[PDB]
């Protein structure tokens, strides 16, 4: 029988506190029932809905996720970090090749609007914007890995993320 | 007043008299500012070096006048503590918070450096003037935390200021006081003292007299 | 408040520069928060209403932290700045909704001169090897204001000034301490205080001080 497999809505498998957040399964059900059935941290929930919603996340919500339908085996689990912050640095992938893009969004606590914005690689400011908007490098290269944060005012207030490592494979 | 990022909070340490004398009482006070009336609630923990502690008083919350707020929480610390250096944490709590704000303060690290205090008497040609500036110089001092009051004859003399302590080129500080007498005053024979507060002084206090000699 | 976009800074001429003929006043805008994208900075200099010229404009500079940082200077008449023209800046860019413009000019009141006294050392600090000579300036008004010391020509370089205070008639004062070797003040040397300050005649005092 298929395994089942969770996904996420939106794809940041890294969210801040007070985040919304959406599980998914993709897995066919049966005549009979189409329940499912959700885990985090082998703890079992109670809703047997095929999405797992989550209004405002807390720390408490990271952790595993997996989940199984009537026609499928149980899925793989999947990671959720819930972080505690002003700003996350947040990817599409995580793991790069020569010649891939790169795409990096500096996410903010509950959207808040972002301005004068600094993408910084090894500590040296890298590129800038006015207004919150994601940082893409087209084609990756070795020189491009490095450790890699943002920072910008959060009306008045000048917050930095935690920094995330980045490094280039392949060639 | 959008108020995005929430609050403010700022430490403040306690005045220099109250820190040198046994009878008066010195406090660490903790103001947090933008505090949005939406959500208010302001919780206070209060660490000394690294320990909690309880004995704080939270003042009321204050609407200022750009629709913000003020809460105070004071907390009043034992002479030996601040002098020796303990170190004091506030952390402050809101809902407007992704975490809370954490600020700590302590006395200015370093071998205190006792002052020497110095009367100067007026200038020759300021006595063409009726009114006569009695000076006070008092220097190489460490820490910045001093104080320096006028008196004469008993009753404190008043009319007088003292400028902020300033950085020395050997790494401690000096400042002057002035006192504006008129010059019959200064003439009759009358004797002016500047008195001096600091850590390092023998007994927390030096007194300098000055009069026409 | 505010959102995004560059940010503009206005900054007054150096008051010793406002007070000797010889030496040339400027007035200086720089723009900071410049993105790459759109580069371009335009600035318009106004005294009093009055579009100017003659503003030394300089090429952007790419700053650490990725963006570009850009200055123009405007040189400005001593007598223009003392009687207190009000200057200032517009800089408009693509990144911006509407210009942006700031305003200087020297504070506002009547001047006052400034009184200059020499104090010597006191009798208890003639022990230690090194000595105070004291500068006091006092009643003067505004702060903006120019103190030295000197001896025998070369300008003598032991000495601390306080920041202005403001005196209890709303002038300010300060006091001038100068560190000398006690040998010097023994030996009879003259130090003197030279104060700058555009109540002053002619912008300029010295008081002399030396071994009674
Ligand atoms: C809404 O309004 C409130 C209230 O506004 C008040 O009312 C209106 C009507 C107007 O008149 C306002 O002008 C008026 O303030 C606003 O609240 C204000 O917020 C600002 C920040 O934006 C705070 O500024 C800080 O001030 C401290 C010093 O503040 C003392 O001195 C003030 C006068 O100088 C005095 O007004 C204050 O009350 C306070 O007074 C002290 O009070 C304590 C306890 O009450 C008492 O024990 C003391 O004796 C007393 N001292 C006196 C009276 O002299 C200043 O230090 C802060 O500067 C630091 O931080 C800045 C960051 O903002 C930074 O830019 C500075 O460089 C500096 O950085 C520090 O530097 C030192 C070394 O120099 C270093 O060691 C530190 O590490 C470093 N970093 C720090 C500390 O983080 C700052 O300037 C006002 O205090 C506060 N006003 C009040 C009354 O609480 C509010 O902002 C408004 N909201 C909006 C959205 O506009
Ligand atoms: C990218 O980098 C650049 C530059 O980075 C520089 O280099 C790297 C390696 C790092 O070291 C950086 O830290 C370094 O600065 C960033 O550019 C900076 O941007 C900030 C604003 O975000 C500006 O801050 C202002 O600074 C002024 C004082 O500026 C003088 O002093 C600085 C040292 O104190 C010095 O670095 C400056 O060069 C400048 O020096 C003066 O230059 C003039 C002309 O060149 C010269 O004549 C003077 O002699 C000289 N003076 C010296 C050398 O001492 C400060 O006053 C500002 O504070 C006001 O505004 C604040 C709001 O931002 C407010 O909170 C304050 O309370 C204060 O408020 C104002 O007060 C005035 C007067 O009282 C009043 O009239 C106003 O009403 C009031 N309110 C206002 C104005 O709103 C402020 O702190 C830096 O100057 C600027 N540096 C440079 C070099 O340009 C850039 O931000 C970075 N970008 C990103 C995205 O990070
Ligand atoms: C799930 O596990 C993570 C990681 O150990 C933990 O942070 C989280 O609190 C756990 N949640 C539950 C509901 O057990
Ligand atoms: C915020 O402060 C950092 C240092 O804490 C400073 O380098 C920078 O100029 C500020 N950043 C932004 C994006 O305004």
């Amino acid at each position: 029988l298929p395994k089942a497999v969770v996904f996420l809505e939106p794809q940041w498998y890294r969210v801040l506190e007070k985040d919304s957040v959406t599980l998914k399964c993709q897995g066919a059900y049966s005549p009979e029932d189409q329940s499912t059935q959700w885990f985090h941290n082998e703890s079992l929930i109670s809703s047997q809905a095929s999405s797992y919603f989550i209004d405002a996340a807390t720390v408490d919500d990271s952790g595993e996720y997996r989940c199984q339908t009537q026609l499928s085996t149980l899925s793989d689990p999947v990671q959720l970090e819930v972080h505690i912050g002003w700003l996350l640095l947040q990817a599409p992938r995580w793991v790069f090749k020569e010649e891939d893009p790169i795409h990096l969004r500096c996410h903010s606590w509950k959207n808040t609007a972002l301005h004068k914005v600094t993408y910084l690689q090894n500590g040296k400011g890298r590129k800038y914007f006015h207004h919150n908007s994601d940082f893409y490098i087209p084609k990756a290269t070795l020189k491009d890995s490095g450790s890699y944060f943002c920072r910008g005012l959060f009306g008045s207030k000048n917050v930095s993320s935690e920094t995330v490592q980045i490094t280039i494979t392949q060639g | 007043p959008e108020l995005l990022g929430g609050p403010s909070v700022f430490l403040f340490p306690p005045k220099p008299k109250d820190t040198l004398m046994i009878s008066r009482t010195p406090e660490v006070t903790c103001v947090v500012v933008d505090v949005s009336h939406e959500d208010p609630e302001v919780k206070f923990n209060w660490y000394v070096d690294g320990v909690e502690v309880h004995n704080a008083k939270t003042k009321p919350r204050e609407e200022q006048y750009n629709s913000t707020y003020r809460v105070v929480s004071v907390l009043t610390v034992l002479h030996q503590d601040w002098l020796n250096g303990k170190e004091y944490k506030c952390k402050v709590s809101n809902k407007a918070l992704p975490a809370p704000i954490e600020k700590t303060i302590s006395k200015a690290k370093g071998q205190p450096r006792e002052p020497q205090v110095y009367t100067l008497p007026p200038s020759r040609d300021e006595l063409t003037k009726n009114q006569v500036s009695l000076t006070c110089l008092v220097k190489g001092f460490y820490p910045s935390d001093i104080a320096v009051e006028w008196e004469s004859n008993g009753q404190p003399e008043n009319n007088y200021k003292t400028t902020p302590p300033v950085l020395d080129s050997d790494g401690s500080f000096f400042l002057y006081s002035k006192l504006t007498v008129d010059k019959s005053r200064w003439q009759q024979g009358n004797v002016f003292s500047c008195s001096v507060m600091h850590e390092a002084l023998h007994n927390h206090y030096t007194q300098k007299s000055l009069s026409l000699s």
